[PDB]
């Protein structure tokens, strides 16, 4: 199984490399060659979830058989027996093993600095270039630093 | 009565 | 499933009649 | 199964490449060569959902057999027994494995900037060029940036 | 099964290509060569729905056997037993796997702009050229843009 | 089964081609060569419906056996038992797989425009040339546009 | 089965061709060569209906056995038991698969226009030339148009 | 079975051809060569009806055994039991498959017009030449038109 773990590491590294390639394909025309640096971290879960759900519909029952005895005298006896049929959904789901659980991307732009408007524009391009998903916990940093 | 119900108990 | 099989049996009854 | 995961990555990359090709086929005449850059992120779910639904119709029962005893004297006894037949739908669905769960497209247009009207027109063309589906969570960014 | 998914992608791309061919066959005479650009997105569902419906007719029962006891004295006893026969429809449906769930078409017309009347006329031709179905969620954009 | 889906696409395209051929055979004499353009969209359902109906006739029962006890004293007891025979129809239907569910035809006529009377006459010829069926949801557009 | 669907399309096209041949055989002497154009649409159902009907005759029963007890005292008891024999028809029908469900014919006559009387006379000839059946939903259009 | 449907079409066409031959054999001497045109439409049902009828005679029963107790005292008790024998006809019919369900004939006579008396005489000859059966729904049109 350790060979499987090794190949999982290979998958994660391949994903990171592909994302880096896309980042380059976007930023190389916009910024130029050597005016930026970017690295990508991709964390992938490899669990084996397998779920079975059996759901009913309480608010729409359908009476199948029914008995109702109601006699008076004073005495009032109200017996009743009822059998129901209910909407039944049975869903069996099997999640894919390797899923990107969190994605971190950081891009540093060489100074000569960059204005806030262009930094936010680059961030907007990257959002969509990488597939930024904040609800997944992903993080995207864009900074303007001084290259040596 | 119809014990048709997979959980029929009323029976009678 | 069972209902479809019942339908097929009803069609067979039709053919026999 | 890790080979299957590798081929799933290949499928996702192929989808992204096809969408990029369509984007180019639309924008190359309109904008020109080298006046734009665009990248596409496609996230695909590969679950194995398999659902079975059994639904009834509570509001239209059909009486099959019926017993009703109603004697008087004062004493009033009202016994009743009833059997019903109901509309029964049984649907077994099996979803396709790989489905595009979210799609992100970002396009950056070289300045010399672009007016808001033409930016929105390009966005309208892309909506339909790519098959934008906001209800799916898809995202489409169109920006006017300064190429270096 | 991933080969099946690949061939599903091929089917979708083939459908898009055919629709593009029809769009060209309509617009090339009307507009000319190079005066327009159009792209088509086709999303196809590949579920495996299989439904069985058993429907009755509550409002037209036919009495098969009947018992009715009605004695008086005062005391009034009204016993009754009744058996019914009902109209029974049993339909087993099996949907086709790959069905176009949503269709998106966008057409951009080169300026020198186009009047609203001719834009709507082109839209009317396309509706029928492509088989526009709004109830399915399809979308058709026709814009007049400035080609570079 | 994907090969079956491919051949279904082939069937749809063949139907569209045949309808286009008929449209040409009608309009080429009337309008001329190159004075019109027309495209046809045909959507075909490929479900596998298979229905079984068991219908009765409630209003014409035939008594098979009958018991009737009616004694007096005052006391009046009216017992009764009755067995019936009913008209029984059992129909098993199996629909053809591929059926044209919706048909869209659009025809554009080159200007030099066309009067409303002749447009409606051409529409009347097409209705019958194509087999227009509004109740099926079919759509037929005839427009007079300016060819370039 | 798709080969069967293909041959069904072939059958429909053959029927249309035969009807067109008959239309020509009637109109070529009457109108001349090239003075008319006509196209025929034939829609054919290919269901597999198979019906079984069991019908009785409620109003002419024949008593097979009979018991009748009628004692008096005052007390009046009238017991009765009766068995019947009824006319029973059992018909098993199996419809032919391919049946013309709707037929559409349109004929356009070259102007130099045609008077209403002769248009109606041509319509009367066609009714019988084609086997017009309005109750089936068939449609027959005869117009006088200007050939180019 | 589609080959069977093809041969059914062949049968219908053969019937139409035979009727046309008879029409010619009657009208060629009377009217001449080229002074008339006639076409015949024959619709043939190919169902597989198979009926079984069991009929009785309620009004002529024959008593087989009989018991009759009639005692007096006042008290009057009239018991009776009776068994009957009835006329029983059991007929099993099997209809021929292909039967002409409707027949349409139209004849057009070249002008130089024809008087009403001779038109009705020709109609009378055709009635009997073709076997006109109005109760079957058949239709026979005879018109006087202007040949070109």
């Amino acid at each position: 199984a350790s060979a499987a773990r090794r190949k999982e590491q290979e998958l994660e590294r391949s994903q990171e490399q592909a994302l880096r390639e896309k980042i380059d394909s976007v930023l190389l025309p916009i910024l130029g060659y050597g005016n930026y640096t970017a690295q990508v971290d991709i964390q992938m879960d490899f669990s084996a979830v397998e779920q079975t759900r059996k759901r009913f519909d309480p608010n729409t029952p359908a009476t199948r058989s029914e008995y109702a005895l109601e006699d008076y005298n004073g005495s009032v006896r109200k017996e009743s027996t009822r059998n129901f049929e209910l909407d039944t959904t049975i869903s069996h789901e099997r999640k894919q093993t390797g899923t990107v659980a969190r994605q971190t991307v950081s891009v540093a732009i060489k100074d000569r600095p960059m204005s806030e408007s262009e930094i936010n524009a680059i961030r907007q391009v990257l959002i969509g270039t990488v597939g930024f998903d904040q609800g997944r916990g992903d993080l995207l940093n864009v900074l303007s630093v001084k290259f040596a | 009565g119809l014990s048709r119900t997979d959980g029929r108990h009323i029976p009678a | 499933v069972d209902g479809i099989q019942a339908e097929m049996r009803a069609m067979m009854v039709e053919a026999t009649n």
